[PDB]
C-alpha cells in the first residue's frame, strides 16, 4: 500500500508497462525509424518562458575544474543536431527531466518519446502518431480539429481574431475572471481559455488532435504559409490528458535564432533567470537541417491510460515522492 | 493566506467576498504553458459545488469557518435558536442556514453549526433522531 | 583537428550499432522473461560507497514550496533491490546512470548501465549468464575464471589473503608504485593498488576473465564467504584491459547491511570526505525480507566500445561532456 | 602547480628532484577503488621512459625546461661550448649532456640543446652531419674527422667527405 519503500507502481503495472515499451520500440522497428540516446546533462539549456530546468554541477579529477550543466528538459536540441549530423529518422525513449512540475500527472522526472520525420509534413507525423495511439491504446483513428475550430464548437468564439474584451468575458462564463480580467497577454488568455474552455471536453471517446495553434503559440514550428495566423504546430489529446506535442520544424537558424532572444526578453521582464541560447543548435541550423516534422509524447501518461490507472505515480516505479 | 499549491481538502479560504471549503485541487501545466491549480470547491453560502483555476503562484486568504456543535433551543418560524453549554452564547440561524434540515431539527438537541466569523451558514442536525409519526 | 562542436561526437555507423548492440541485449533479457524496470534517475538519498561522488541538483515544487536536495544516481541498486522486495521477480535495466569527478577515456560522468538481478541465483550461475551475454554481443570464447587469491599469485606471486602490509610495499616497489604505496596504511587500499596496476593490465587478453572472491574487505553489499569468511561473495569481469562489470551475491540482512553503511561515513569522515545519510527505504526494505539473489552492473558503453573496436567512451556515445 | 589526471604530453613536470616530461597521461578508477593518474614520463636527465601512478588528488610542481637552437663552437676537456645567435650568450654543457652525440659535434652545427633551469642537460645534433674521413683502408670501418668510426663502402677513401645520418650513425651518401 503505502510504505514509502515500496513501489509507487504494481508489479503486475510494471510488467504491462515494459511490454508496452517494446510495442513502441516495434512498431518503430517496422518503420525503419532509428533508436538515438542523447545526453541528459549538458552546457546548453533552453530558453522556453515556463519551463525551468534542473541545475547541477560537474567536477573533474582530483577537484581540478568545474562545470555547471542543466538536465535536458527534452531531447530535442541534441535530436535536431543529428537529424543534421545526417541520421535520418529517429526516435528516442529517455528520461528528461522539469523541475516545479510534480502532480498527479506530472513528475520532475518523466520518460519521454520524441522522434523526428524527414520530409513529413504535420499531417503525414499526425497520421503516425494516430497508429500509434491506435494500437498501443486499441482505439479508433483520432479525430482531428483545428485550434480555431475548438474554439468555436466548444466556445464559439475565434481565437484568431476575438479580442481581449470578447474572450474576457468567455473566460468569466467558464468562471475564471479571478485569472483573467488582470490578464493583459492576448496568448495567456487564449492559453487559459483553451486549457479550460475546450480541453476537458476533448477526445471522450477517441483521442484528439488540435493543429494550427496561434503563430505566437509556434514554440519551434514554422509559421503557416497560407495563414499566417497559424503555426505548424499540433497536440493530441485522451480522456483529458494531454498526451504529445509537436510540429513542422523551424529550420531557419535565423528566425529560431531571433526566438529565443526573445523568451530571454520575456523572461527577465519576468524576473526569470535568462539562459544562454544553444549555440550548438544554432550553429547545426545553419549547416542546414532536412525538412521534418517531430513530435514528443508523455510514455508515463500513454501506459497510464491503456492501463486505466488513476495517477501517473501508479505506471511510475517510484515517483519523486519515494524515490 | 494559503498558496494554490497546499489547497489540501478542508482547507477553508476566503474568495470575492465569500468562504470556500476546499474539496480537491489538480495541478495542470500544459504544453508551453504556466503552471495552476484547478480546484473544485465547497461554497458554503449556498453549498453548491465550484471549480476555479489559480496561477500556481497565486494564494488565498484564510476564512474564519468552525464547526461548533451547539445545542438546538426552538425557532419562532422565523429563526432557529441555538446555545453553547460552556460559553452560554447564543446564535441565530435564518431559515437559509439551517436550509432543508428544519425537518429534523427537534426542541432540545445537540447540532454542529458551521458558523463563518461567528454568524451560523451551515446546520448539520445528528441524523439518528427518534421522531413522531402523525 | 577536430569536427565542428554541433556535430555527434562518434560517427553515425558507430550510433545505428550502438543501437542494433542495445536491441541485442534487451532481445537476450526478453527471451529469458527477465523483466525490463526503468527506475528513478533523482533520489533524496545517495549511497555511501567512500570513492564515489554524485551529482547533486535541488527539487523546487509548483509555486510556493520548501526546496528538496537530490542526488543523482549513481547506479539503480538501491531502487531494484527495493522493488525485489516487492516481488518483481528477474529485472534488469539499461539506463542511464551519473558519477562525478569521473572523466576520461572509459569514464563519462554520465553513462549507460545494464543491471540486473537473479532471485536464487548463486554468484557462479549469475557469471555464466554474464558469459552468455559477453559471447553474444562479442562473439569471443567463453571467459576464463580465477579466484581474486589465484590471480594475485599468477602476477605478483603472493597471497593478498595472507600476505602482510610489508611485503604488500615490496610488490609494490616492484612496479615502481612506491610514490603511493610506502605511506599508505590502508591494506585494502595497498591490494587495490597493487590488483588494478599489477593483475588488470596482464588479465582478459584473449577472452574475457572473470575474477571472484575478492577480500572480504572489499565485498561492498556481497555476502561474506560463508567457507572462507576472509572473500566475499563478489567477482569482476574484464576484457581486453576494461572492467566490464561488477556483481555479487547480495546482502540480505539488513542489521548487517546497516552497519556497513555506518562504516562507509566514518571511513569517509576520516579521510575528511562528506558524510552521506543512509537510505532508510533500502534498509526498511531489506527488514521485510530480500529474497536470496545475484546482482550484476555492466558498463554498456564499455561494452559497445569493445565491439566496435572504439579506443574511447566519446566514439560511441552521441555526444560527449564538451559538446553536450 | 598541476594536478594528476590535468598531466598532459608536453608538461615538464618535477619528481623526486629530477625533470620529467609527460607522454601520455590516463585516467584510472577501478571497481570500489580510488581515482588514479596513470601516466607514461620521459626520464630527461637518462632519455628513458618511465611509467607511474598518482592518486587523482597527486600534484606536480612544475619544472623549467626548454629546447633552444645553439651553435656548437668546441670542446675542450670541461666543456662543450654553444653559443645563442640571437641573445650573443653562451652556455656549457659536460659530458653527461652531449651524451653520446659528441662524435657528431661539428664547429658551427646548429644544435637542439635541452635545458634544465638554464644549464643544458642533452643536444641534439643535426639529422645529417657532413664529416670527412681522417682513416681507413682499401663495408669497412671508417674514422672520421670527429673519432666516430662508420661503416662505408669499400671504394670510399681517406680525405672524402661522407653524409651520416646522427640518429642511427649510418652513412648516407658521400658529398
Ligand atoms: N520539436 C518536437 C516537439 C517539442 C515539444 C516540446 N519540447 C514539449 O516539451 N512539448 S510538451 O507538451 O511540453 O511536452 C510533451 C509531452 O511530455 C509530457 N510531459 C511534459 N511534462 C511532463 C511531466 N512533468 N511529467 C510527465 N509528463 C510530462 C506530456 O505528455 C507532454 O504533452
Ligand atoms: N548490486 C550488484 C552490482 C553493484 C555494482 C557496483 N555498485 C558498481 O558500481 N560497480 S562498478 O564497477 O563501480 O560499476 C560497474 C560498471 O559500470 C561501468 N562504469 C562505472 N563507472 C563508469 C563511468 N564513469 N563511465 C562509464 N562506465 C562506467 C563499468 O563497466 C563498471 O565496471
Amino acid at each position: 500500500e503505502t510504505a514509502s519503500w515500496q513501489p509507487s507502481a504494481s508489479i503486475p503495472n510494471l510488467l504491462k508497462r515494459a511490454a508496452i515499451m517494446a510495442e513502441i520500440r516495434r512498431f518503430f522497428a517496422d518503420r525503419g525509424v532509428l533508436e538515438v540516446e542523447t545526453p541528459c546533462m549538458s552546457q546548453a539549456t533552453v530558453t522556453d518562458i515556463h519551463l525551468v530546468p534542473f541545475e547541477t554541477r560537474f567536477v573533474g579529477p582530483g577537484h581540478s575544474q568545474g562545470m555547471n550543466l542543466w538536465l535536458m528538459t527534452s531531447p530535442e536540441y541534441h535530436m535536431k543536431r543529428l537529424l543534421v549530423a545526417g541520421c535520418g529518422p529517429v526516435f528516442q525513449l529517455c528520461r528528461s527531466f522539469r523541475n516545479e512540475e510534480m502532480g498527479r500527472y506530472h513528475n520532475p522526472e518523466f520518460t519521454m518519446l520524441e522522434w523526428y520525420r524527414p520530409h513529413y509534413d504535420m499531417y503525414r507525423l499526425m497520421n503516425e502518431v494516430d497508429d500509434l495511439l491506435q494500437q498501443v491504446l486499441d482505439c479508433p483513428a483520432a479525430e482531428s480539429l483545428s485550434y480555431q475550430q475548438a474554439f468555436l464548437r466548444y466556445l464559439e468564439i475565434d481565437p484568431l481574431s476575438a479580442d481581449k474584451t470578447q474572450l474576457r468575458e468567455v473566460a468569466a462564463k467558464l468562471d475564471l475572471s479571478n485569472v483573467a480580467d488582470t490578464e493583459e497577454d492576448r496568448d495567456t488568455l487564449l492559453q487559459l481559455l483553451f486549457t479550460f474552455g475546450v480541453e476537458p471536453n476533448i477526445g471522450k471517446e477517441k483521442p484528439t488532435f488540435v493543429y494550427h495553434f496561434p503563430a505566437s503559440q509556434a514554440s519551434l514550428a514554422q509559421i503557416s504559409t497560407e495563414d499566417h495566423r497559424v503555426a505548424e504546430r499540433f497536440e493530441v489529446y485522451y480522456k483529458g490528458i494531454e498526451l504529445a506535442n509537436g510540429f513542422h520544424e523551424l529550420t531557419d537558424a535565423r528566425e529560431q535564432q531571433q526566438r529565443f532572444e526573445q523568451d530571454n526578453r520575456k523572461r527577465a521582464a519576468r524576473g526569470l533567470p535568462q539562459h544562454p541560447i544553444d549555440q550548438n543548435l544554432i550553429e547545426a541550423l545553419k549547416v542546414g537541417m532536412p525538412d521534418c516534422s517531430g513530435v514528443a509524447l508523455g510514455v508515463d501518461r500513454l501506459v497510464m491510460l491503456a492501463l486505466g490507472a488513476e495517477t501517473l505515480a501508479e505506471v511510475i516505479a517510484f515517483s519523486v515522492d519515494r524515490a | 493566506t494559503y498558496y494554490s499549491n497546499d489547497f489540501r481538502a478542508g482547507l477553508k479560504i476566503m474568495l470575492d467576498g465569500e468562504p470556500y471549503a476546499v474539496e480537491a485541487s489538480e495541478f495542470v501545466k500544459p504544453g508551453k504553458g504556466q503552471a495552476f491549480a484547478r480546484v473544485k470547491l465547497r461554497r458554503l453560502l449556498t453549498g453548491t459545488r465550484v471549480e476555479k483555476t489559480f496561477k500556481s503562484t497565486d494564494s488565498a486568504e484564510g476564512a474564519d469557518v468552525v464547526d461548533m456543535n451547539l445545542t438546538y433551543l426552538y425557532n419562532d418560524g422565523e429563526f432557529w435558536h441555538f446555545m453553547n453549554n460552556e460559553t452560554f452564547e447564543q446564535l441565530s440561524a435564518d431559515a437559509k442556514a439551517i436550509g432543508d434540515n428544519a425537518k429534523w431539527l427537534l426542541d432540545q438537541a445537540e447540532c454542529i453549526v458551521t458558523l463563518w466569523n461567528g454568524q451560523p451558514i451551515s446546520v448539520t442536525p445528528p441524523n439518528f433522531v427518534e421522531l413522531e409519526i402523525v
